[PDB]
């Protein structure tokens, strides 16, 4: 499978989860994810095919993962956008006030403002600190997904938000939103993953 | 909030 951030994910036959972004580890192919969407060993698949499986996740107190894929696979540089891609550049953390977009497999690509760094979102699982919040919508099922700014630079993985109803929290107003990301920055220091970048 |  062609693997770009954004695109949808089954975790053992039942849930769905998004790619946050294609990573190596030396040798092995992967992708960081949430780590509320598999337990270690989970088996991951792209359009009914099996590509890899969980080989980490921390998850209350943080929320990542990485997934190891199998040879097979193309890692990509990209992050989908409708039928377009946004070139994944690097990983400088952008500001309180910096515009951002998020992309999954719920509500597509979205974008809006970080608001607010180092939040702990009370999960019934536990309390998961240090996130950080934006104000682009996002719906179940965009977990794991990519944040990154328009220039390139990948911000994090979709961790949580404030859902409605209806399962996003896209109808109410960008003032009233809480969409949370875990930051990429320590995902990658404490796996030993390098971004694939173009 | 919720994860997702």
């Amino acid at each position: 499978a062609n693997i770009v951030g954004g695109i949808e994910y089954s975790i053992n036959n039942a849930s769905l989860c998004s790619v946050g972004f294609s990573v190596t580890r030396g040798a092995t192919k992967g992708f960081v994810t949430a780590g509320h969407c598999g337990t270690v060993n989970a088996t991951a698949r792209i359009g009914g095919a099996v590509v890899g499986t969980f080989a980490a996740r921390v998850f209350p107190g943080n929320d990542r993962a990485w997934v190891s894929l199998t040879s097979a696979q193309t890692l990509l540089p990209r992050v989908a956008n409708g039928s377009s891609f946004v070139t994944v550049r690097g990983s400088t953390e952008a500001a309180v006030g910096a515009a951002v977009c998020r992309s999954g497999r719920t509500t597509g690509y979205q974008c809006g403002t970080i608001t607010a760094k180092n939040v702990t979102a009370n999960y019934a699982e536990g309390a998961v600190r240090g996130l950080t919040q934006g104000n682009a919508c996002a719906g179940r099922g965009d977990s794991g997904g990519s944040w990154i700014t328009s220039a390139g630079q990948a911000q994090g993985v979709m961790s949580g938000g404030n859902v409605q109803s209806n399962g996003n929290n896209c109808g109410i107003p960008a003032s009233q939103r809480s969409s949370l990301f875990e930051r990429l920055q320590p995902i990658l220091s404490q796996y030993g993953l390098s971004l694939v970048t173009g | 909030a919720a994860p997702v």
